[PDB]
């Protein structure tokens, strides 16, 4: 199975450029799944949709 | 590189630069500029306030403005002598803005 976790950020946490954001999705048991990404130095207007990690 | 002369000297360089092939898109307001005559060693940093991107659309250099609130008036002479202005000559996609000057391919 593939499924995708959505969360909106948008004032909960400041993600401007050149910042770390790190984490994880921790299950009931078993390992957990390590975020860990630094958004780009420079962010266009062309490029709405940014892949980050 | 250009330069416009008074007098005995150069006083104003326009240095045009441009991304290596395959580059990934250079922030130039985190850039700095270092040179020497070999009697003094000045080095520049990016000042927001002298931004022309109108040029992009053809014009003259070395007689651009630029905008303190409720005026125009000339970019070279007004330039403090730590700093360094931007004027955008050729950009596709409008990358380059007055507060983040991102330049990419082309
Ligand atoms: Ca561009």
């Amino acid at each position: 199975d593939i499924v995708a976790i959505c969360l909106n950020v948008s004032n909960t946490l400041n993600l401007k450029p050149r910042t770390k954001v790190t984490g994880a999705v921790i299950p009931e048991f078993g390992a957990p799944a390590v975020i860990s990404f630094t958004t780009p130095a420079t962010y266009l207007d062309t490029q709405h949709i940014i892949e980050l990690q | 590189v250009l330069g416009n002369h008074s007098g005995g000297k150069i006083n104003w360089l326009a240095v045009l630069i441009s991304p290596n092939a395959g580059s990934a898109p250079i922030d130039l307001s985190q850039a700095t500029v270092m040179i020497t005559d070999g009697t003094h060693k000045v080095i520049a940093k990016y000042n927001s306030t002298f931004f022309n991107g109108t040029l992009k659309n053809g014009g003259s250099i070395f007689e651009a403005k630029y905008n303190n609130t409720t005026a125009l008036k000339p970019l070279f002479d007004d330039l403090p002598a730590t700093a360094f202005g931007i004027v955008v000559l050729q950009d596709a996609d409008t990358s380059c803005s007055k507060d983040t000057p991102v330049i990419n391919k082309g």
